[PDB]
């Protein structure tokens, strides 16, 4: 459950991502696949080689959905209902994998935006991604 | 106890550049801020009511330096993480009863702090090698539960 | 995020508890203290010997909040606001303890309401308790 | 795991009444229903598409029976749970990459099933003795990660 300040921190930090959405999205995925290789088995038909155009294209989808989630932070279950169909009903993704991707996003954000990655903003982003993760892994229809 | 020779090289080289006077307090401080329930274990440390109070609490920064030294001890003994931490494992598991999921959290907070201070130099390969360090430290610290 | 089915499963099953609320609350507390002795460190000022009047009356307070949480399943943050300030701001309870109590509540319901404790209902109740737990451990004011 | 002599008598007594044809299947079945991601490990088992399909599935019932028999074997060797489950740990850790949190979930699902079957005979002190066993079983299965 996000406080008003959490929403303030998330909106302000993710807005600083901007045109670097797909770049940071792709970088998170590559960290995740490499730090935690078991995650690759959710993408068995993917080209997961370093720098592959498919992972770029997929990282951009992640970040754009996160952008969408930031704007609909007070309407998550409705705004994310289709992504929950995919991850919870079809892919039945284990929730520990969401912690891994969320951590890798935080790492990416800290590597690229050191001035904005303050303790308070770090804490808000973690809860925001945990909140998005809960929605994507729960079957609510 | 599970690192390839190239992963040991990468973690040793990066750690030689780590400011062991500031990185520990930064990581313990962020643990207390991002995961607020962990403040319960540090009730004698004084003011922890806001992010600024936590990150400026001199007891947090002093104790974080002890944390980081013990992480340094583990990095010089990478193939004997169980023994390096055995006594801390008794304290954290048998005396303090810190649930081991908290060991994973601090390890990953530390990973975020390393990324924060190194930027582009904390590359996906450097991160992956460090992910096995902090997971081995968490596992070792939880040994007395095992 | 509960589905409409989750909500009806939980109301029907918790509706059966009726007047056993305090008995079942106390039993679940006793189950948690016996099986997971470290949970006691949150109640050092309590009498925790078995059958204690203090535990019994506290069990009743717990079941009633659950009964209230069932009736307000669609605005937990407003309804649970006071209990969240207690458990997240003042007490700072480690989330693993909510999983232990949740599990002991499930054990209590299975032992007393075997016909209600269906695989689907078991799943909705687990999710309901995980959702209450999340609100009580989040600092969102 | 440390059971008193009085805990072991009451654990043993309850276990000898357990329906070995159904209890394991109900535990594995409830795991696949309450934690749907666990179905990813059982793709070859056929129809897991609804609760009723999962619980009636003969491959689930047959696999659950083997789960129950491993718990029977851990009960018989409480003194050496690590050697008793060494190869199941290799299978579950090295080959299947099951995350250890799932081991604890199954252990507690089993507890819920015992409570479902035995009602008020599943007292809190009986539960307390059973929690030590499943935590013991779950720790021995995660040892190949240790
Ligand atoms: C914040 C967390 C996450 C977000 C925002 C997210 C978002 C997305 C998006 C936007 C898509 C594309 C769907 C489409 O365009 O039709 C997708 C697909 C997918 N995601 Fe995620 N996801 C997250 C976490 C995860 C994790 C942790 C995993 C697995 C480790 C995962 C596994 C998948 C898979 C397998 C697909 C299907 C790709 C394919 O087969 O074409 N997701 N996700
Ligand atoms: C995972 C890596 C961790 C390492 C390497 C570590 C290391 C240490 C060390 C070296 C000490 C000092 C022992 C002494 O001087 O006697 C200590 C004490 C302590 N640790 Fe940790 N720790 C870790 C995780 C945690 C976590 C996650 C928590 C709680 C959330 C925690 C709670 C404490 C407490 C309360 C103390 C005693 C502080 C005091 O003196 O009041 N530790 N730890
Ligand atoms: C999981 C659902 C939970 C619910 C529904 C719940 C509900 C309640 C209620 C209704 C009260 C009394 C509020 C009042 O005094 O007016 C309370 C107090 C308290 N809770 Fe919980 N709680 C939960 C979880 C936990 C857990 C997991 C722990 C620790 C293991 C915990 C520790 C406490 C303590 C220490 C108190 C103070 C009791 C006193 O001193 O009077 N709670 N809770
Ligand atoms: C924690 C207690 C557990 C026990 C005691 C247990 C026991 C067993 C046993 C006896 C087997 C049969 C191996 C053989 O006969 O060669 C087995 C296989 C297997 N286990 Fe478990 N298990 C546990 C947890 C889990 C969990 C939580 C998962 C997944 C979420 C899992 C996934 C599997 C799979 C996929 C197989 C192979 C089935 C097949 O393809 O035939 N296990 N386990
Ligand atoms: C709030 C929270 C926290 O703190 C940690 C994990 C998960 C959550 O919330 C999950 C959740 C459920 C339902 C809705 C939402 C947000 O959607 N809104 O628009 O409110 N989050
Ligand atoms: C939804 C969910 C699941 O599935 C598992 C754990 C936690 C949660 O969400 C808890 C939560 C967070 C924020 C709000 C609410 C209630 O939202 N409604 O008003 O419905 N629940």
């Amino acid at each position: 459950v996000l406080s008003p300040a959490d929403k303030t921190n998330v909106k302000a930090a993710w807005g600083k991502v901007g045109a670097h959405a797909g770049e940071y999205g792709a970088e998170a995925l590559e960290r995740m696949f490499l730090s935690f290789p078991t995650t690759k088995t959710y993408f068995p038909h993917f080209d997961l080689s370093h720098g592959s155009a498919q992972v770029k294209g997929h990282g951009k989808k992640v970040a754009d959905a996160l952008t969408n989630a930031v704007a609909h932070v007070d309407d998550m279950p409705n705004a994310l209902s289709a992504l929950s169909d995919l991850h919870a009903h079809k892919l039945r993704v284990d929730p520990v994998n969401f912690k891994l991707l969320s951590h890798c996003l935080l790492v990416t954000l800290a590597a690229h935006l050191p001035a904005e990655f303050t303790p308070a903003v770090h804490a808000s982003l973690d809860k925001f991604l945990a909140s998005v993760s809960t929605v994507l892994t729960s079957k609510y229809r | 106890v599970h690192l390839t020779p190239e992963e040991k090289s990468a973690v040793t080289a990066l750690w030689g550049k780590v400011n062991v006077d500031e990185v520990g307090g930064e990581a313990l401080g962020r643990l207390l801020v991002v995961y607020p329930w962990t403040q319960r274990f540090f009730e004698s440390f004084g003011d922890l009511s806001t992010p600024d109070a936590v990150m400026g609490n001199p007891k947090v920064k002093a104790h974080g330096k002890k944390v980081l030294g013990a992480f340094s001890d583990g990095l010089a003994h990478l193939d004997n993480l169980k023994g390096t931490f055995a006594t801390l494992s008794e304290l954290h598991c048998d005396k303090l009863h810190v649930d081991p999921e908290n060991f994973r959290l601090l390890g990953n907070v530390l990973v975020c702090v390393l990324a924060h201070h190194f930027g582009k130099e904390f590359t996906p390969p450097v991160q992956a090698a460090y992910q096995k360090v902090v997971a081995g430290v968490a596992n070792a610290l939880a040994h007395k539960y095992h």
